[PDB]
């Protein structure tokens, strides 16, 4: 971050957002300050995002013919200026003609300090009176002659207001209703309503004029309300109020009223203004747990992985998973793989002001004197006590109080044991004089998933090798595999097992003979 | 203190049966600034 | 009018006094119906006044509670004059608690004034009233804050409909009467009953058409009966409304002049006429009662009880009408944005001087003072607070004081006075300065020279471009150099662009820097600008305007140019759209398309091209009986183009472009191509004579078969049918390469006996017609 | 809306919901 | 700025 870059003369306007740019990351300064802002989009939040870092300056600053701009905030780390240039009158903070200002820098925090120049604040037609003296309380006795024009400063501003108290707060997950007291000028008729105004604001440093620039862009919501139905006493009437609507759950809002008024010479007045309060709705079910992902790291162990729902309506807590079986959906006990084929607001207060008027001017006439588990923050989980090869069925579903989610599914299924498959010993055969051998193998009694067929391989002395498939069915029906029909001649034969996941380990080689006739 | 329909509300609530009177304004006296029940009553006729 | 003549009436309180009505035909002057606090509908049901036909003044009525409706109160009530209004109203109804409708069916014409309906929660009945045709200013009214306003009244109308802001509703007083509409050739004298029009000297309803003795209420003025443009020589004017003999004028003046108890006015006689008072430059005689002129300067010196009067309506105009001087100070504020310059005019118009001072305040609607037209002179011996002769604190909509090319108005003491005038331009009030003669003096407050005329154009000197470039998305613009008198006191220019449709122009302002200084003004550069991202074709509206310091001691206005309307260049269109061909018929198609959405300049023609496309390789080669397997145009001015003279069942493309200009180097647009295939035709697919066949010894028969010459594209397979005497029929397949390999089919393993075979032809299209039977037999072993 | 307005209603007019013979438009229309 | 520059010259 350059701290004593310069600037060409020692002075430099600023017009739009790309003259500022030259100041980006220029902590300090070393060089007079004009800006002229008149126009654009999103100014405010541009300003402060390229010169927000300027914490000194060398030189003096001047603020002209700034239309677009609301509030100096975009200075936000300003500290310090050295006012060595000064001015004609040797002045180091001026403005003119900023026909939108209107907040300077919010004096309850922020702090400024400048060594040398005076103050310069004439036709700013919105701007306050407080704020120009809390501009005199912390600027220095010691520097000012103060130089304010006190007829042209905020002249069209409200310089004196009261404050609107809330009476009644109410909140749910997505609504609040919001009560506060009456406030009724000493002409009751010049209450033309109440302004609302509200904002996400998820952290407390929002001010009433923070992100506003004069072409738009506000940060607040606008919301109109019509005066209550005034009725003698309070004992009759009602408190005003309004009824927000269309919030989001768990998010905490700013909200504040402001009353309008019409402007009249005589009986002058000005409104109230409610402080920022600050609400948060409640908390509702918490969306739906996002992402599962299943990988298994042992034939019994999975793990799985997600991720917290999008809108978490809550801090979330106490995650909640369900495991299920799922077996096969039968078709495969019964299938025979060895088979073939198988495997203007003017306009308005001139209008009430008219109103007013009337009726005025008719009472002076008339009137004539005389199982699962509970996860905890963790977005990971490994399961176990599951079969070598069925696969399960998990349910995983974010919570947030102890008021819970909806729901989310993820399927899985572990990888084997081949052993599971593997066959045990020799082939105990049987021969008889019919040139029919009876083969026998150890039955895996418990497979991965099921098995489908037996491979038997059978081949004879100095000749070629043959194979068999032996299904299920065909297992449980001969009771084992008869070969028939086998040429004469000595044979050794293998049997293999062939399972869901895959094959066993094969036989040991039995010897027979066939007879010749 | 008093304006608008609460002036009338008002004048009728203290004058009663006696009526109005019948041949700078009231709203000077009871609007912009504020008024007794003594200078409410001049406008009820006798 | 056969009745009494009442002279206005106030009633409170008790509906006893009603009662003075009972004989009344017109009332001279308003009448008020006010404050019945104690009231109940069963008092108002039995009481009707249907005698009264004219209220000259205008009609109030004020928490009157218990009063339903007005239609048996004013059966008859006809036209209501508005010579005096209730602060420019000449009907009010405010806060009539109970009131329903209106009803004041009979209602036809409000000469002068408006009406005011207001704070009327229960009143419906409001909306099916058609103001237009009884006011003729219905801008002004301000029927507000009423049931109509508020929820759905149930106006369940009985009546001929009228349009107005174009909708079309009926119109109806109550829910059993209806307002009497009338011939548009009927125009402001009423019509009969069956729509004939009266005599142009009645007024609303009338007995017989076109006589001037049998109308209830009369234009112009009324006399024994009869109505007449101006009265004879022997009568006189009187109200406004109706002629009095010397006996009557002279009665009066007599009966005022005996006593002053509450005061009335010395009638006097003038250019037949009974008024008040003798008009400004005449004095009263002695005897005759006529104002004779003066033997010199006669003004008519108006008094201001309270020193200052505050003119805020009509009514406090017309309480100075015919004033020369006015012995006091003048407030104007007038709200409601009414524009009452016109009657400001009428009533003040005749004010020369002013003693006091002048004060316009709040005075939105205002556009000039120019309603001052003989204001010679504010003597300004009673000042404003502050010693201000000349009073402007906060005027919307004014945009002049004077025209001081030809008016003259001098100040003999006291400073001006001109703030938050936003549309008040600082030479006009500078001009006011030199006209008035205030120089000699100073004004502390002489302007707020930022709150006045900020919101107005104040330049005057004329600028002028030098010259104009267009491109198809740039335009460059440069423009002769502006000089004040002081040189530092340049700002800039600033150059505003919108898009203009219209010849008759939101703006996009754009901040010049001043131009750069030279030492020879000779040798200075011209200032310029250039533009970027414009539509092409496209019509904008430019301009250029200044900036000075408002130096109070050189008060420069710095200047400004025209307004001029420059279109872009065209450029290439954008694709048509919505390009699709249809084959209406087998040798007939049709290509439709829509304009481009950027024509880029006026559209000129299209260029369609079309032509025949080869049938697919793949077509010839496959077999189907397998299982699972099977020049150019011009177009202007349209969107539709057909072509005839085609094949059936070919495939074919369509390439269809869209031009903006056909002479000069043509430019169109890309390229569109669609491609489709046209209706077949039954016949070409069709066989034509029987199969041949041979028999062989080995139970083997060979069948022939003529292809289709001109089939539907191509013939892909055969279908051969044959069935043996007395037995079952069989199917069979021969595809195309099947067909060419044995040249037809054979007929292998056939059983013994007599067989009939018929064959048909399959196409890309469809099957064709099958063949004549053919009969073989099978030897027997 | 319409029907939401009685879910609204249900919420704001505490434990009287009745209903049918802004904030407060819907105050004086469900209490009993 | 190829177009600028042309209409610069």
């Amino acid at each position: 971050c350059p701290k004593v870059c310069h600037l060409l003369e020692g002075e430099k306007t600023i017009d739009s957002v790309t003259s500022a740019q030259e100041l980006r990351g220029c902590t300090v300064i070393n060089g007079s300050l004009i800006i002229n802002i008149r126009g654009g989009n999103n100014l405010a939040a541009e300003l402060e995002a390229n010169l927000g870092l300027i914490e000194e300056i060398s030189g003096y600053l001047k603020i002209r013919r700034s239309y677009a701009l609301v509030s100096l905030s975009f200075f936000r780390k300003l500290r310090l200026i050295r006012g060595e240039t000064l001015e004609i009158g040797n002045y180091s903070f001026y403005a003119l003609d900023n026909q939108n200002l209107r907040q300077l820098w919010d004096w309850s925090k922020h702090n400024l300090t400048i060594t040398q120049g005076k103050l310069f604040f004439h036709y700013n037609p919105k701007l306050c009176l407080s704020e120009i003296h809390k501009m005199e309380e912390v600027s220095g006795k010691g520097r000012q002659e103060n130089d304010i024009a006190l007829k042209t400063n905020g002249d069209q501003a409200s310089c004196e207001n009261e404050l609107l108290k809330f009476s009644y707060i109410r909140t749910s997950f997505d609504k609040i209703l919001l009560r506060w007291e009456p406030y009724w000028p000493p002409d009751f008729r010049d209450l033309l309503g109440f302004m609302l105004f509200y904002k996400e604001a998820p952290y407390q440093n929002v001010t009433e004029f923070d992100g506003q620039d004069a072409c738009g862009s506000n940060s607040w919501t606008v919301v109109d309300i019509d005066p209550p139905l005034r009725s003698n006493d309070p004992k009759s009437q009602n408190h005003p109020g309004w009824l927000m609507r269309g919030l989001k759950p768990w998010t905490q809002y700013a909200i504040f009223v402001k009353t309008l008024v019409t402007f009249s010479d005589e009986r002058r007045t000005y409104g109230a203004k409610s402080d920022i309060i600050y609400v948060q709705t409640d908390a509702t079910n918490p969306s739906v747990p996002l992402d599962p992902i299943s990988v298994s790291n042992s034939s019994s162990q999975i793990i799985l992985k997600w991720k917290p729902p999008s809108d978490p309506n809550g801090n979330i807590t106490h995650y909640l998973v369900f495991w299920e079986r799922q077996a096969e959906d039968s078709e495969l006990f019964e299938l025979d793989y060895c088979l073939k084929g198988l495997k203007q607001i003017l306009k308005e207060l001139e209008e009430s002001s008219f109103r007013k008027t009337f009726e005025d001017y008719l009472h002076n006439v008339v009137f004539v004197p005389r199982p699962f588990e509970k996860v905890v923050n963790k977005e990971s989980l490994v399961i176990s006590g599951l079969r070598h090869f069925t696969g399960y069925r998990i349910e995983l579903q974010a919570c947030n109080q102890d008021r819970c989610s909806v729901a989310a599914y993820v399927s899985a299924r572990t990888m084997p044991e081949a052993k599971a498959d593997d066959i045990v010993g020799p082939v105990t055969h049987e021969i008889f004089e019919n040139n029919v051998v009876h083969l026998m193998w150890q039955e895996p009694k418990e497979p991965n998933g099921l098995i489908v067929l037996y491979e038997v391989s059978y081949r004879r002395y100095g000749d070629e090798e043959l194979h068999l498939c032996v299904s299920r069915k065909h297992f449980a029906l001969e009771r084992g595999c008869r070969l028939r029909g086998l040429s004469p001649g000595n044979y050794s034969v293998r049997i293999r097992a062939t399972s869901l996941a895959g094959n066993g380990s094969w036989t040991e080689p039995t010897y027979f003979y066939v007879t010749d006739y | 203190t008093l304006c608008g329909a609460e002036l009338v509300d008002a004048l009728q609530f203290v004058c009663g049966d006696r009526g109005f009177y019948f041949n700078t304004g009231i709203v000077d006296e009871c609007c912009f600034r504020s008024c007794d029940l003594r200078r409410l009553e001049m406008y009820c006729a006798p």
